[PDB]
């Protein structure tokens, strides 16, 4: 298994997936026209896994690039890396669903879906083992909400033994004012709940507390912010790209993360935001948490870290027990040696040393119980639905939605008192 | 002839294989493009190395082996490393999508896919020898394809070749190594579905070899080729009594004998001694008497478990080098008269001695010294079963909440078949408390 | 000696037999874990052709 199809909806979609294309293409030695000019050989071991190789050695990012809004094809082709992607694989609209996803998941994204499965297929036949799909997008727009989810679904039917991965940004009243994020949020994870192997939880309240409070920035850019994302979605990836031992694709992945297939919603770290033990530490501590929540509020079902740069390996493995024994409490027992580790050589551009981890933590439920409180307070009213039962739409998709996010947490909630 | 073929099955199995092909090649003079100058009939012949090795009319003396991944990845480095000569392309079998940790798909998704295309470059290996003797099969318990599609592959064996004897070299997972967190579920499941198709099992665990890798040899972290320089050793102990001659040679069938009292107690413990560095190994070389000491050690064995709380059912000595049965006799009443080696009361107390006198070797660049003299134990002892309690534990721990098994059902499996092998490992550490039971 | 031909038979005729089981009826599992994901995801097309019909009326 080797490669990965890339798919970049909406506005956040876009602009987080533009960021990680120039990350991992600077750690992977390729300018903005596909060519290698790296040094380590290390570089082009996995490239396979996001570039093809195109007529003249020349790496092209196996990238789809979908909005129902013709808006970011200008951004994208004139942000830096913008050639790199190939000019077919823009498939976009003219009128989007304005925040709206009934829009984007049942009229006007149900009229565009035909045509990103398209470049789906082909961009998929040429394949030697299709491993997976890694999905960009936000939760609380439209088209990225509505018709990212719409088109897991569809992709789901002709690739049903294939991994589904997304990296979902969650809506906070902290960044944007739209008051309908709420309503898109809650249908998004109803379908993510069914349709997805592994989700990402960027929580961009998370994002922006820690650019407010640790970075001491006033008034962070979606830059500050995608900085972080940036940095994250290069640490969570490190593992496919490179040559390694430990989650090397995305399904050994799932298969040590997911215990129950519906409980896949993962707490992303970074650190910093230095020795082995500060990086470790930092790693589980709350602040460095991409998503709002207190892993100390819950209990960790499994957890990946990962550490890149040059370090030893055997002071690597000593604090990562440390950290195990001296917090045993926030580990089920019932599932033993739940925490990997592994290392690279190769650190991210500007740092010496850096990990990342990724938790699938039962203190995910407070930054659901945020989303359905938000929700609730706009469903109590029934507020705002004119804009969703317009389109089709009925109550029971939207009472259907809010029940499946609250079985969701009582099942977080139901592993979490579980014992031995 | 007595022919022998090697089955290496998994990145574990077939890294391993590396290491142990590599070492027979420095052991009998062999070449990486399979010259042996001193094999002076071309072609073939009939010497105890043949068992390992057949010959082209080139010269070339080939592994009586066969090389299966379901991923290319590690095979790919066999197809262009050193000893790329000494394969022929037709005995490195490669799919393209593992079984990603998963019993169910090495067994049954992906491993129904390529397992016919084995099993017929199996036959065409088979096809050689004048008086094929058994399989030699090496896997891990944890990965995917070393559990599932071993397993599988043990079946098919069974068919194809009725009771032919079939022996492994099982690695045992260890938390400091491990890729998954399943691995006592494909460690339960490949063992309960290889019990009744495999004679002999030699367990080796990744913590025990770690260890003896951090303690014996200052290997701060070791890795994967550190343990299987060490694994190398302990299997060429065990298959030196194949691959050479001497009059006080004996052969493994013959310890084998001693080692299966039931067929299901067919676990024995590996212990092997001297591992010393080649700046302790320097002006102080081991007597027969200090490594036969060591073999009743317990950190020198190859599984984590205590002898000294069990019972012993059978103690075999594979000696190597500079050893002379006046030495062995000495040592052995040395150790019977200041060690705790109980015996059921159902077996002779006798230890069973084997000699090759041709020296162990180590491969240029290794950690472990050259050694005069090295031994292997291997011992029929109910504490081995101590190793099916830990996993069998966790196997519990993560079953009881149904944990990942979604990922089994997902593939085609069904929870009776957790159940099933888990009352039948259940069984197998009754059978092993049975056996330690005095008479009456 | 034939109750020993008749034993080492036997062994690999229900050998032969139960992993032909296994592979059968584990095909049959996968098979229907697959049509049953399918209809579901053909049913959210029956609510979407649904929803975007019952929005002319
Ligand atoms: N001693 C030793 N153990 C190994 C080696 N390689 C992997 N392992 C162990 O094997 C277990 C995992 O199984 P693998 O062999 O890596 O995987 P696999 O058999 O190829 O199965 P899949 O990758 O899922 O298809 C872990 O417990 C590892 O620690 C090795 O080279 N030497
Ligand atoms: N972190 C981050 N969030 C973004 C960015 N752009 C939009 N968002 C978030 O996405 C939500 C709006 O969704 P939008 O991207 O407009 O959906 P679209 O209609 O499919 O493009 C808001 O909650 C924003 O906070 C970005 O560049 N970075
Ligand atoms: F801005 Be999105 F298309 F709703
Ligand atoms: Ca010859
Ligand atoms: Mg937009
Ligand atoms: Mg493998």
């Amino acid at each position: 298994m080797r490669e990965i199809v890339h798919i970049q909806a909406g506005q956040c979609g876009n602009q987080i997936g533009a960021k990680f294309w120039e990350v991992i293409s600077d750690e992977h030695g390729i300018d903005p026209t596909g060519s290698y000019h790296g040094d380590s050989d290390l570089q082009l071991e996995r490239i396979n896994v996001y570039y093809n190789e195109a007529t003249g050695n020349k790496y092209v990012p196996r990238a789809i690039l979908v909005d129902l809004e013709p808006g970011t094809m200008d951004s994208v082709r004139s942000g830096p890396f913008g050639q790199i992607f190939r000019p077919d694989n823009f498939v976009f609209g003219q009128s989007g669903a304005g925040n709206n996803w009934a829009k984007g998941h049942y009229t006007e994204g149900a009229e565009l879906v035909d045509s990103v499965l398209d470049v789906v297929r082909k961009e998929s036949e040429s394949c030697d083992c299709l491993q997976g799909f890694q999905l960009t997008h936000s939760l609380g727009g439209g088209t990225g909400s509505g018709m990212g989810t719409l088109l897991i679904s569809k992709i789901r039917e002709e690739y049903p033994d294939r991994i589904m991965n997304t990296f979902s940004v969650m809506p906070s009243p902290k960044v944007s004012d739209t008051v309908v994020e709420p309503y898109n949020a809650t249908l998004s994870v109803h379908q993510l709940v069914e349709n997805t192997d592994e989700t990402y939880c960027i929580d961009n309240e998370a994002l922006y507390d820690i650019c407010f409070r640790t970075l001491k920035l006033t008034t962070p850019t979606y830059g500050d912010l995608n900085h972080l994302v940036s940095a994250t979605m290069s640490g969570v990836t490190t593992c496919l790209r490179f040559p390694g031992q430990l989650n090397a694709d995305l399904r050994k992945l799932a298969v040590n993360m997911v215990p129950f297939p519906r409980l896949h919603f993962f707490m992303p770290g970074f650190a910093p935001l230095l020795t082995v033990p500060e990086l470790t530490q930092q790693m589980f501590d709350s602040k460095n948490m991409m998503a709002a929540c207190d892993p100390r509020h819950g209990r960790y079902l499994t957890v990946a870290a990962i550490f890149r740069g040059r370090m030893s390996m055997k002071e690597v493995d000593e604090q990562m027990l440390n950290v195990q024994n001296k917090n045993s409490s926030y580990f089920v027992e019932w599932i033993p040696n739940n925490v990997k580790t592994a290392v690279c050589d190769i650190p991210p551009r500007g740092l010496k040393m850096s990990a990342t981890f990724i938790g699938n933590s039962t203190a995910i439920q407070e930054l659901f119980k945020r989303i359905s409180e938000q929700f609730t307070a706009m469903f109590r009213r029934k507020a705002f639905l004119h804009w969703y039962t317009g389109e089709g739409m009925d109550e029971m998709e939207f009472t259907e939605a809010e029940s499946n996010m609250n079985d969701l947490v009582s099942e977080y909630q139901q592993y979490q008192d579980a014992t031995a | 002839m007595r022919e022998c073929i090697s089955i290496h099955v998994g990145q574990a199995g077939v890294q391993i294989g590396n290491a142990c092909w590599e070492l027979y090649c420095l052991e009998h003079g062999i070449q990486p493009d399979g010259q042996m100058p001193s094999d002076k009939t071309i072609g073939g012949g009939d010497d105890s190395f043949n068992t390992f090795f057949s010959e082209t009319g080139a010269g070339k003396h080939v592994p009586r082996a066969v090389f299966v991944d379901l991923e290319p990845t590690v095979i790919d480095e066999v197809r262009t490393g050193t000893y790329r000569q000494l394969f022929h392309p037709e005995q490195l079998i490669t799919g393209k999508e593992d079984a990603a940790n998963n019993y169910a798909r090495g067994h049954y998704t992906i491993g129904k896919e390529i397992i016919d295309l084995v099993l017929d470059r199996i036959r065409k290996l088979a096809d050689q020898c004048t008086g094929l003797q058994g399989f030699l099969v090496f896997h891990s318990f944890g990965g995917g394809t070393g559990s599932g599609f071993t397993s599988l592959l043990m079946e098919r064996l069974s068919v194809d070749y009725g009771k032919k004897s079939k022996l492994e070299f099982s690695i045992y997972p260890a938390p400091q190594v491990s890729t998954a967190v399943v691995e006592p579920y494909n460690s339960i499941l490949t063992t309960h579905t290889t019990l009744e198709h495999s004679d002999c099992a030699f367990m080796v665990d990744n913590e025990a070899i770690y260890d003896i890798c951090r303690r014996n040899l200052d290997i701060e972290r070791p890795t994967y080729t550190n343990l299987n320089r060490l694994i190398s050793q302990i299997v060429s102990s065990i298959t030196a009594s194949l691959r050479f001659d001497g009059a006080l040679n004996v052969d493994l069938t013959e310890f084998q004998t001693n080692l299966v009292p039931y067929p299901r107690i067919h676990f024995p413990l590996a212990t092997y001694a001297p591992v010393i560095s080649a700046e302790k190994a320097y002006h102080e070389q081991l007597s027969v008497a200090e490594i036969t000491n060591a073999c009743f050690e317990p950190a020198n064995q190859m599984v984590k478990c205590d002898p000294r709380h069990g019972k012993y059912m059978a103690c075999c000595l594979l000696y190597r080098g500079d050893v002379v049965p006046k030495d062995v006799n000495a040592a052995i009443a040395t150790i019977k008269t200041k060690r705790s080696i109980q015996f059921v009361d159902w077996c002779p107390t006798g230890f069973k001695v084997g000699i090759n006198y041709q020296p162990p070797t180590v491969v240029p660049g290794g950690d472990l010294a050259k050694v005069q003299r090295a031994v292997c134990m291997l011992s029929n002892t109910t504490a081995i079963a101590e190793a099916w309690a830990r996993l069998d534990h966790k196997f519990d721990l993560m079953y009881a909440k149904r944990a990942f098994v979604h990922w089994y059902v997902g593939e085609g499996m069904e929870e009776g078949e957790f159940s099933e092998a888990r009352e039948d490992m259940a069984a197998l550490e009754k059978d092993y408390e049975e056996v330690g039971v005095d008479s009456v | 000696i034939q109750k020993a031909i008749e034993e080492n038979n036997n062994f690999i005729k229900m050998a032969k037999e139960k992993l032909a089981q296994k592979m059968e009826s584990n095909k049959e599992n996968r098979e229907a874990h697959l049509a049953a994901m399918l209809e579901r995801l053909q049913e959210k097309d029956k609510h979407a052709e649904e929803v975007r019909k019952n929005k002319e009326l």
